[PDB]
């Protein structure tokens, strides 16, 4: 399991480049792929989804004439296409995999991210905080805030954390607000009521230092928290 | 969103459509040949402790997929009902080894699982019979009715009376046990454990089969 | 001198009947008299699961009590989604005869096993989108007919040259060998406490075996026709039996003898699959005219019938008593409740 | 054969020594846990549609 | 009296009801030769409930007291019903040819695929040649003095000149019946050869031909003559035509033991 993803570079205003994520090490015809991008001084910000059978495509409502996305299933190979490039199309790019079916984990792998340089009624994600100092060895807590009622009819809470390290892809921790991911220590928890969300870490080493990122999944626009550094 | 989940299984249905399409154009045939009898010959047909041993063959772009039987021990009272569909059954026997293939060949028919298929009955090794009754055959011996047996019929030509007396003898020996029950119809073949016609046996057979389902189905008999 | 010991055996096969039948103080039925019968039930079909190409052998709840898993003569494996219906996975096999299946207690494997002597191990959560075969297990020589999971590593089998078998799936070894079955043996069930099982066989006996050392406990006749599927009480001292003569029978367990038998007159097909209710109050087996009977267990009454167009050759019910799900020859999966 | 024998004479004796209850008692304890977890069954009473996750 | 016809109206709902619902609902019987059934037993369905009684109200007392806009309308439609419902038969007729003849690839050439294609073309066809018949005054160019002093005289029915009328006939009886006449010859041999085929089949082919030459001989034929004919054999021949669509399901879905289910 590994994405490597091609393109980049330097572009003038007004053109258009064609970025590319390479898939090798897995079934690539059966995963939903996204696009998610980072400011380099900012949260991540979600811009593009397609499906497995191509069957459905969302985008971001910042860019939806401009950018198209499509895959290639006999090579393995995801791209998507941008066209008149403004100021603000100035970040890194991660391919995300996701898939869906009852019980499985989306957004359990991310690529390694490429760089780029230029020459309303969503749902509002807000964190207490951007900081906190602590010590190892004891508990912290990290506090997020909704702006609409995430828990859905059916029972499930769709809540995500990924605790970007400093240096690297992000990874995920907890899905849903309360399952665990498969690789994390066990030592992270996440609790709810509603609106109002916490993710505690009982003990503390030297590997736990980095952002910490809060994302929804209840409806198409995906609205990033801001991210709470930890500082050691 | 649970809209995913429904779009996996759409897909999933989707390739079941193309399998149930492949399934439903195919011919199954079983085979039940005895423990000496040469059905290691009948079954080389390449030239167009494991159990079921699947084969492939087709004959003018129609699929067959003939099923062998493995280590299964002895007893076919219960893996018998898996077999309920297929198109017809292959026997092979050898032409005293006799009264038990006749007595298997009247377990196999009038199951309750097998009331509805037709058997396509084979005779193989037709040399080692011409070769007893040329030099060994007494079949008077445990077939004391042989002495007061006669034929019109269409035999074939350069061979004794003798021979082919036997052979009809035989032939009668398993017709009589088939009629004696019409759903369904034996096919008694006279064949060689190195032949070529042995496909083309089984397509017609399969042919006629299928087409009197076919006018069963639209009553036209 | 054969006959010497041979008296000598059938001396003891005189002591153990009766000695066994000089305790029989009243029967299970006068002990039920005091009690109200639980009346009618009426069940109605909640779902229909549709997309099997062919006629349909078995299934297995999960522990999750909303996924389930049944195999057909196509030679597929698929799980469904028993709230909304959906596919979760669909898997082809190697050999298109298959007679069984299970599923894991923790939810990570699916085995079966069929006419081809072989019992597979499938791995459900994997790092790749795809679930891969992991273990073929191989050394007996009849046909599979059950198979049973007690952990993640431990599995046993049941198959058609009289002997049932406890295995070692990393190593791939066959640990424990049970044998004293005259025919084929047709299923087995296991034991809440997961240190006993029971298995029935072609012979028209059933018979008691312990895990740990790999030898026979009791052994119950009775029968006239062979057996086709075996349940076991929830409270564990108890289990019940379908036959091929239209009878399902009580056995208890430290008592060693035979209790209610379950039977009526207008019935001439056998049973295919038994199966218990939550509580043990309701008695509920497939049959094959077509019908599936549900019985009360403690007085032998018809009350209910869930009424398929062909054979009805499975069932079961959720761990925590949900609901009841039947399969059958003409392809559709049925969830009553 | 006598050494097949010698195999099942030795079952028997096993089998034979098995300590055993009066049916009486054996029938009573079927009845306590059916009684002791009837409320627990919703496929014998029927649940109100509400807590039934197998609506329409 | 007037009554009498009634008990047909009655037939041409049941039948189909009948037919459209005992496989409408039944997982068992979802295969590929009983939709074509269904389609036909639809068509019959709406065809009754929609013609028929206009044509009450047209052969009781003879006039059409519900203006010339309705009029080409309700011709239409008519024209339209009944070149599907023969279509139906033909097709099922080359099905019916398809199994028999070669038994071997029955199931690859007759999918669900196909079935869908034939049922389509079936019920779009006539609609495009009815309606671009009537609307469009194609039947009558030429001739239109002669229906202006019929109408005059104000009743609704199909008026022919002579290549209008040899067309309507060539290009609706005789193509459906040609290629059920030819296949219905065959099967009966292939039948006596490898095996009452006779009492089966003759039934068929004879309802189908008392049911349909009448009418579209005298209506190929009037031009000829100098349209002398009355109009009640006229009524006769329409009456005669709609017992076809109540003679269908009998012929074609109750003859056979799923005819007995
Ligand atoms: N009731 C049938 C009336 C009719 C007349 C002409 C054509 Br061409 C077809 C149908």
């Amino acid at each position: 399991v590994q994405l490597v993803e091609s393109g980049g570079g330097l572009v003038q205003p007004g053109g258009s480049r064609k970025l590319s994520c390479s898939a090798s090490g897995f079934a690539f015809s059966s995963f939903g792929m996204h696009w998610v991008r980072q400011a380099p001084e900012k949260g991540l910000e979600w811009v593009a989804y397609i499906s497995s059978g191509s069957g459905t495509i969302y985008y971001a409502d910042t860019v939806k004439g401009r950018f198209t996305i499509s895959r290639d299933d006999p090579k393995n190979t995801l791209f998507l296409q941008m066209t008149s490039l403004r100021s603000e199309d100035t970040a890194m790019y991660y391919c995300v995999r996701s898939i869906y079916y009852y019980g499985s984990s989306p957004f359990d792998f991310w690529g390694q991210g490429t760089t780029l340089t230029v020459s309303s009624a969503d749902i509002v994600m807000t964190q207490a905080t951007s900081s906190v100092p602590v010590t190892p060895g004891e508990s912290v807590s990290i506090s997020c805030r909704s702006s609409k009622s995430l828990l859905h009819s059916n029972g499930n809470t769709y809540l995500y954390w990924f605790l970007q390290r400093p240096g690297q892809s992000p990874q995920l921790l907890i899905y849903r607000m309360s399952n665990l991911a498969s690789g994390v220590p066990d030592r992270f928890s996440g609790s709810g009521s509603g609106t109002a969300f916490t993710l505690t870490i009982s003990r503390l080493e030297a590997e736990d230092v980095g952002v910490y990122y809060c994302m929804q999944h209840l409806e198409y626009p995906l609205t990033f928290g801001a991210g709470t550094k930890l500082e050691l | 969103e649970d809209k995913a989940a429904v779009e996996r299984s759409k897909m999933i249905e989707k390739q079941l459509q193309k399998d149930k399409q492949v399934y439903r154009r195919t011919l199954r045939l079983l085979l039940l040949g005895a423990d000496n009898s040469g059905k290691s010959t009948i079954v080389k047909q390449m030239r167009i402790t494991s159990g079921i041993f699947e084969t492939k063959f087709q004959v003018d772009k129609v699929n067959f997929h003939m099923f062998d039987v493995g280590a299964q021990r002895d007893e076919r009272r219960k893996w018998i009902q898996c077999f309920n569909d297929v198109t017809a059954i292959i026997f092979v026997v050898d032409s005293n080894r006799l009264q038990e293939a006749l007595n298997d060949f009247k377990s196999i028919w009038n199951n309750r699982w097998l009331r509805t298929i037709s058997v396509i009955l084979f005779l193989n090794k037709q040399d080692l019979l011409a070769e007893k009754v040329l030099a060994k055959s007494k079949i008077e011996d445990y077939f004391p009715e042989f002495a007061r047996y006669t034929t019109d019929a269409t035999p074939e030509p350069g061979e004794d009376p003798r021979v082919t007396r036997a052979k009809y003898f035989i032939r009668k020996e398993f017709v009589d046990i088939s009629t004696a029950s019409g759903r369904h119809i034996c096919y008694p073949h006279f064949t060689c454990a190195v032949d070529t016609e042995n496909a083309r046996r089984i397509f017609n057979d399969c042919k006629d089969i299928i087409l009197q389902m076919n006018l069963r189905e639209y009553n036209l008999v | 001198e054969l006959d010497q010991l041979r008296q000598e055996a059938e001396q003891l096969k005189n002591q153990i009947r009766d000695a066994r039948k000089a305790c029989a103080d009243a029967t299970l039925s006068q002990i039920t008299n005091n009690i109200d019968p639980v009346g009618r039930i009426q069940m109605r079909t909640r779902r229909t699961l549709r997309g099997h190409l062919a006629k349909i052998y078995a299934m297995h709840w999960g522990t999750d009590s909303r996924l389930l898993v049944s195999a057909s003569q196509d030679g597929k494996l698929i799980i469904w989604d028993s709230y909304t219906t959906n596919k979760v996975h669909a898997i082809p096999l190697r050999s298109s005869w298959v007679m069984t299946c299970a599923y894991a207690p923790s939810g990570n494997y699916v085995a079966c096993g069929g006419l081809d002597n072989i019992c597979s191990i499938y791995n459900l959560k994997t790092r790749e989108g795809n679930v891969r075969v992991s273990r073929e297990l191989a050394g007996h020589t009849g046909y599979l007919s059950c198979c049973r999971f007690l952990d993640d590593n431990q599995i046993v089998t049941s198959s058609g040259d009289t002997t049932c078998a406890l295995w070692d799936i990393e190593t791939g070894q066959q640990t424990t060998t049970f044998t004293g079955h005259t025919g084929d043996v047709m299923s087995l069930s296991l034991a809440p406490d997961t240190r006993l099982f029971v298995s029935g066989a072609c012979d028209a006996s059933a018979k008691l075996w312990d895990v740990r050392e790999g030898m026979c406990r009791q052994t119950f006749t009775g029968h006239e026709s062979d057996i086709n599927a075996i349940c076991f009480f929830p409270n564990g001292n108890a289990f019940a039996t379908g036959s091929d003569d239209a009878t399902c029978r009580l056995f208890d367990l430290r008592a060693d003898q035979e209790l209610m038998t379950y039977s009526h007159d207008n019935i001439i097909c056998g049973i295919t699959s038994v199966s218990f209710s939550k509580s043990g109050r309701l008695l509920l087996a497939g049959y094959d005219d077509f019908n599936c009977n549900v019985w009360d267990a403690l007085k032998a009454d018809r009350a209910g019938v869930l009424a398929h167009d062909n054979r009805v050759s499975c069932l079961g019910v959720t761990d925590d008593g949900m609901a009841v799900a039947t399969g059958s020859w003409d392809s559709f999966l049925k969830i009553w409740n | 054969s006598i050494a097949q024998a010698r195999k099942l004479v030795e079952q028997l004796k096993m089998e034979a020594n098995i300590d055993r209850i009066k049916v009486s008692k054996a029938a009573a304890d079927l009845m306590a846990y059916c009684e002791a977890h009837a409320k627990e069954d919703p496929l014998l009473t029927p649940v109100p549609a509400s807590e039934n996750p197998f609506r329409e | 009296l007037y009554s009498l016809m009634s008990l047909i109206i009655l037939a041409t709902l049941v039948g189909n009801l009948i037919v459209i619902i005992s496989i409408s609902h039944f997982k068992q019987l979802h295969t590929p030769t009983n939709w074509l059934l269904h389609s036909m037993a639809i068509v019959d369905f709406l065809l009754g409930c929609l013609i028929m009684p206009c044509s009450m109200v047209r052969t009781v007392e003879r006039c059409w007291y519900f203006g010339e806009i309705l009029c080409k309308v309700h011709t239409s439609t008519d024209i339209m019903l009944s070149s599907a419902s023969i279509f139906h038969l033909a097709f099922i007729s080359i099905d019916r040819y398809c199994a028999v003849c070669d038994p071997l690839r029955y199931k690859a050439k007759i999918n669900i695929s196909t079935i869908l294609v034939m049922i389509l073309v079936s019920w779009s066809l006539p609609a495009v040649y009815a309606f671009g018949m009537i609307f469009l005054e194609l039947n009558l160019k030429g001739v239109e003095e002669l229906y202006r002093s019929q109408v005059s005289d104000g009743g609704c029915s199909p008026f022919f000149s002579k290549v209008s009328g040899v067309l309507a006939f060539m290009t609706s009886f005789y193509i459906p019946g040609s290629v059920m006449l030819f296949v219905y010859y065959r099967i009966y041999f292939i039948a006596k050869g490898q095996a009452k085929a006779a009492k089966t089949l003759g039934i068929m082919v004879g309802v189908f031909l008392v049911c349909w030459c009448p009418f579209f001989l005298c209506t190929v034929l009037d031009p000829f003559l100098g349209y002398v004919i009355p109009p009640s054999l006229n009524d006769a021949l329409y009456w005669f035509g709609y017992l076809n669509s109540a003679l269908n399901p009998m012929v074609y879905a109750f003859f056979y033991p799923w005819f007995r289910r």
